[PDB]
């Protein structure tokens, strides 16, 4: 019962940027630290998930498969929208059949200049919107990226970088299924790149921290 | 002369005529050409156009089932494509239950045990068309051809249809460890247009298809400008 911890992602003036960690763990033991999570789906589209990565290997192969055999057979290419519309056809169905998909995605793209960011739980509710997370994502980076985008006009890419940091920062902070190693991908052009893995900084110095100030008996 | 009725029965010589009348489909069809280099494979034929109103791409014959192979049909067309159904099912097979491109030689085997099975049956007649196989796996290239017997071999040059004989003429003088993929295409395409008949068929044109290092392995084909 390998698992995955947290997933996020925003929008920004031209993209839309994804982020999770590099981590598998199964239950608190941290088991594999160096794991690519974030899947390419044809030409257009990146996918991540929280929660039973064996169900996210079958469930990613199986829409792969189809994507890149529609296009080689003469049927084209997919675009983010229908991808998106497939696999929550398919996590609906199987919540039916009482075998479950137990795993939250993000899905991402870019297609005809304009970007894609949706969210699908495991019982097969979907949705859109400019900031879209998943695990202890959705309570704790939300909150700040929902501010992040009070502003009028939108994020430029810096700004969408910055406020994506602050919150896996806080992530590595306060949950506890975490490592300091995260990617981002962007997709913006119609494709997708992913970059190397990086490491956010940390406070630990505060003298509010300090042996004498935190011992219980004086 | 009863005995040449069904495919299920043999006559008093050890012959099963429904499936030599089917070879003759293959025999009065257009022609076919392919060529095995040491780079990959190419593949040429000629498509009779029965009005001179068709879109272009209309009633392809040659056809993907892989990101490294594909067939060429010649005879019956609609027959043809039931064959690429399967051809189809059998290297999505391979990929999802063993996680290798299915080997070329194994594709071959597979078409012919598919076609061979109607062959034996009271209820279904042979296919109508011989196949093409051209492929670029982890055995290197490898070009086949299976007929409506079910009957397969491998080969480095071919020649289908009722220009074969003239056809076969010029490729066997061809140096085949030696001729690069952009060389094949000139002198195959000449023999099509050398073989053509023109008072039978007056409207015609080339569909030509490869798989080679150039293409990275990827089978396709050719751009419409190298002709």
């Amino acid at each position: 019962m390998a698992s995955g911890g947290s997933v996020i992602g925003v929008k920004y003036n031209g993209g839309v940027l994804l982020a999770c960690d590099t981590l598998l763990s199964y239950g608190s033991l941290a088991k594999w630290p160096n794991i690519p999570r974030m899947k390419l789906v044809g030409a257009y589209t990146v996918m991540c998930a929280t929660g039973d990565y064996a169900d996210f290997q079958e469930m990613t192969t199986m829409i792969e498969n189809h994507v890149n055999r529609q296009q080689m057979y003469g049927g084209g290419a997919l675009t983010p929208n229908e991808v998106f519309c497939y696999l929550q056809r398919h996590v609906y169905h199987k919540r039916s059949q009482f075998e479950p998909c137990l795993c939250r995605f993000v899905v991402a793209g870019c297609h005809g200049g304009e970007p894609f960011l949706g969210g699908v739980d495991d019982v097969g509710t979907r949705w859109t919107d400019d900031c879209v997370a998943a695990g202890y994502g959705a309570y704790v980076a939300l909150p700040l990226l929902r501010q992040a985008l009070e502003k009028p006009g939108g994020l430029t890419r810096e700004e969408a970088i910055r406020v994506i940091k602050d919150c896996l920062r806080v992530l590595f902070y306060r949950e506890c299924r975490a490592i300091n190693k995260f990617q981002i991908a962007d997709a913006t052009s119609d494709m997708v790149s992913i970059g190397e893995p990086f490491e956010v900084e940390t406070n630990w110095e505060y003298d509010g921290f300090c042996f004498e100030k935190t011992a219980i008996i004086r | 002369t009863e005995h040449d009725q069904s495919t299920d029965i043999f006559s008093a010589d050890g012959r099963v005529f429904q499936v030599e009348y089917a070879c003759k489909a293959v025999d009065n069809g257009s022609t076919a050409v392919a060529a095995c280099c040491t780079d990959g494979v190419v593949v040429a034929v000629e498509k009779i156009l029965t009005s001179r109103m068709l879109e272009e791409g209309s009633n392809d014959r040659i056809h993907a089932v892989d990101r490294q192979a594909g067939v060429c049909i010649c005879g019956m067309l609609p027959d043809g494509r039931a064959v690429v159904s399967r051809a189809r099912a059998e290297a999505e097979n391979s990929r999802d239950v063993f996680a290798t491109p299915i080997p070329g030689s194994v594709l071959a085997s597979r078409i012919g045990e598919f076609m061979h099975v109607y062959t034996t049956h009271y209820a279904y007649r042979p296919f109508g068309c011989s196949v093409i196989i051209a492929s670029y796996a982890d055995d290197g290239p490898q070009l086949f051809v299976s007929d409506p017997s079910g009957t397969v071999a491998g080969y480095y040059g071919i020649a289908l249809g009722k220009g074969k004989t003239v056809a076969k003429t010029e490729l066997e003088k061809l140096n085949f460890k030696s001729i690069t993929c952009d060389e094949a295409v000139v002198k195959l395409t000449k023999i099509l247009h050398d073989v053509h008949d023109k008072s039978k068929d007056k409207l015609y044109e080339l569909e030509v298809a490869w798989v080679c290092n150039k293409s990275n392995c990827v089978f396709q084909h050719v751009p419409n400008d190298m002709i």
